[PDB]
């Protein structure tokens, strides 16, 4: 087996939006107290004994 | 093969500023070949082909 | 659509679009279509699954592209939201964009 | 920019193949009973 | 499938000339056995040692969908009345719509169902015993809407 | 969607002791 | 330059081509009607069209 | 449904994709890196992104 | 109409329709009407009857139906009038309703 | 639409859309003569105009 | 950096002069075979 | 991937000349009946 | 008649066309 | 622009551009143009009329298409501007509908 | 509680008049 990657390109879409409501949405995102903030879902320390 | 442009010659409507809405404009064009040809010589080109 | 025809031109008169919603589209098979309207279809020879009735369609596959236009001038997907910025297309055979 | 440029021959190239070996290739069973018919 | 323009060993055998299952399947029909043991020759390999080389066929099946598209600016419809249904009460005066399509070639007559999708009021009242009336009206589409 | 806003009052169920009853238009 | 009044603001196009609603052909003369439309907030010259 | 009001009328693509700013090929894995813009006034989501 | 063809589809651009009154139709022949278009027309080879001019009519009983719409979603004769109401049927072959 | 039997020769459909075609004829003085057509269904095409 | 770029851009443009020579071939099965 | 492009695209020519074969056996015998 | 002699000249025509832009890839790759 | 090149990309990077005007373009030759940053220069080899330090241009109709475009994805006269939209060509072959 | 998934800060809301999506902030 044998593989080789010929072209790899990063895709994205964007909600198109009005532009008055998304730097509404901007203002409050670029606060401080506005942080996004996520879990792993497992939340895990691995470790693998023989 | 041509391709032309042609403008409007039309006092009333070749200057105006249309307003909003929808409109019928229409038109017609002669395929009469003395009538929008010319010549050096005013040769008939109806029967020159 | 006729006989091994290519694409269909579908044209819609001058008509007002207050409260229009989106548009859905099939193909059918004219024989396997009867016509309503009619007390007897005298030349209705099929009695199988009926596409247009039963809503057992099977021809969405056919489709490589539909376009919009409004106005005669307007492509209305054409406010540049698409990668092919002008039409749909359903099928591509013969990628090099990877699209 | 040249490696996306790439890979865009080898998929053009398996298209081709289909109509011009199903164009081509059973063409040359259509000499087998028709040769002076349309 | 075989590739049949880089595969240099390509020869087009027709159903006639296919075998395999030889002397154990009848002769293109679904009568008794004939032939003898013998080698196949019908499928290419495609895998294992002595694979041939190949193209890539692609395609879908959708059936019992009909394609639908919005009509929203977002192709997402956040409420029945659309957005741009909303945009034709004060940017609309009527206005042609040339839909082109493109579709496969049939070797026999098909039909193109287009579906424009409205409101289609139907409402009803009894004012009293034994009276109903009714008034029906559709919006984009309607009848009615050149005789009385 | 296809169309169903084709739905109900937006009210809730009556307040009650003891479960259920039926008021009517009151 | 006025930084107001004469920006484009919304998408719009500044050209616009509209193929015949109905022609008809004659050996001495062509016909081609056209619906010429002009959406709202948009005013059109007739010596740009040809 | 809202009145247009929660999206744009200045035109932007929906599907964007990033072509690679620089590319490694190795004998064992390969790197590819991208720049991933957002313009202004537009909402980018990561989940969207492949 | 092209020849051996059942269909015949006219379609008129949007208009104002004040002070209209009804239509008539009838079916003529290419090979009996002269082009009018031209004062001369060299593929006139007839010199029999001509029913544009002279009003000789012969040929009203082909037509079958005739169905009118405007817009394409108002059926004009609809709003219940015919026993069939959305198409006019000059004839029909093959009744059951005694129509 | 129109449904027609077939027919071997090619044919035409003559559809009449009947409307007004009144003429006002005004003669205001000695070999004067002035004419105003009025055709109000067709005025837009339809009617070579 | 051209070179490169133009080389396999004029074998994406030379299948495209096999690419109307099936439409040559095609005309053995002919198109839009429907009659009046 | 370069040497995709160079032995994919010499094997596409083996039959672009049979097809010229083809047609020199079916539409040229057209134009001299069989 | 026309339209054999726009397949079978195009079809020699591209044999040239492809097979020395075949070799500029090898040589190419090289470099 | 290498010899037989038929593109030219061209990256700026990011900068305020307040105060900002067009942009001008027009092709010169590298045997036709000397550096001017360097006072030495003994591979100008030319003499005839320069069309750097004299507006003496004659290559302005080997261009085809320039695409303008800001943070690699805002197409910048893409508010449909253009008839079409995405990028100015300067020259085509194929009328594609009188354009 | 068991493996994490609390997260939202939404509930959802569409003013009278119909049900009429976004009242686009208050």
């Amino acid at each position: 087996a044998s593989i080789s990657f010929t072209s790899i390109n990063l895709y994205a879409t964007f909600f198109p939006m009005a532009h008055n409501t998304a730097s509404t949405l901007e203002a409050m995102l670029r606060n401080d107290t506005n942080d996004q903030s996520f879990n792993d879902y497992l939340s895990a320390a691995n470790m693998l004994y023989p | 093969p041509f391709h032309i442009q042609v403008p409007q010659k039309f006092f009333a409507i070749k200057s105006l500023l249309l307003l909003p809405g929808s409109y019928t404009y229409e038109w017609n064009f002669r395929k009469d070949v003395n009538m929008i040809l010319q010549s050096s010589l005013g040769n008939d080109l109806r029967t020159d082909g | 659509i006729p006989a091994n025809a290519t694409n269909v031109p579908i044209s819609i008169p001058s008509r007002n679009w207050a409260a229009f919603r989106g548009w859905s589209f099939t193909r059918l098979k004219t024989k396997e279509t009867p016509s309503l309207g009619s007390g007897f279809d005298p030349y209705f020879v099929y009695s199988g699954s009926i596409p247009y009735l039963d809503g057992t369609f099977y021809l969405n596959h056919t489709f490589k592209k539909v376009s919009i236009t409004f106005d005669s001038s307007v492509s209305w997907p054409g406010n540049d939201r698409l990668l092919t910025p002008n039409e749909f297309e359903i099928k591509r055979t013969v990628d090099g964009e990877g699209y | 920019l040249n490696e996306e440029k790439l890979l865009l021959l080898m998929a053009q190239l398996e298209a081709l193949t289909q109509r011009l070996g199903e164009l081509t290739q059973q063409v040359a069973q259509l000499q087998e009973q028709t040769r002076a018919a349309v | 499938v075989v590739d049949e323009v880089n595969y240099k060993d390509y020869q087009a055998v027709t159903l006639a000339y296919q075998h395999n299952n030889s002397g154990f399947v009848g002769y293109l029909a679904p009568t008794m056995r004939q032939g003898q043991p013998y080698p196949a020759n019908y499928p290419y390999p495609l895998i294992g040692k002595s694979a041939v080389t190949s193209v890539t066929q692609k395609k879908f099946l959708c059936d019992r969908v009909m394609w639908r598209i919005p009509f929203s600016s977002n192709f997402m419809s956040m409420g029945a009345l659309t957005d741009l249904g909303q945009n034709m009460l004060y940017a609309n005066s009527a206005h042609a719509l040339d839909m082109n399509f493109e579709v496969d070639p049939m070797d026999e007559s098909t039909l193109l169902y287009v579906v424009f999708e409205v409101f289609d009021v139907v409402r009803v009242h009894q004012p009293h015993r034994g009276v109903i009336e009714a008034v029906y009206l559709r919006t984009p589409f309607s009848a009615g809407n050149a005789t009385t | 969607d296809i169309n169903f806003s084709s739905l109900a009052p937006r009210h809730g169920t009556r307040p009650f002791m003891g479960t259920w009853s039926d008021i009517g238009t009151s | 330059a006025p930084t107001h009044d004469v920006t484009t603001d919304r998408s719009q196009r500044l050209t616009l081509r509209f193929v015949p609603v109905d022609r008809e052909d004659n050996t001495y003369s062509y016909k081609v009607r056209y619906t010429l439309a002009v959406g709202d907030n948009r005013v059109l010259d007739m010596a740009s069209t040809y």
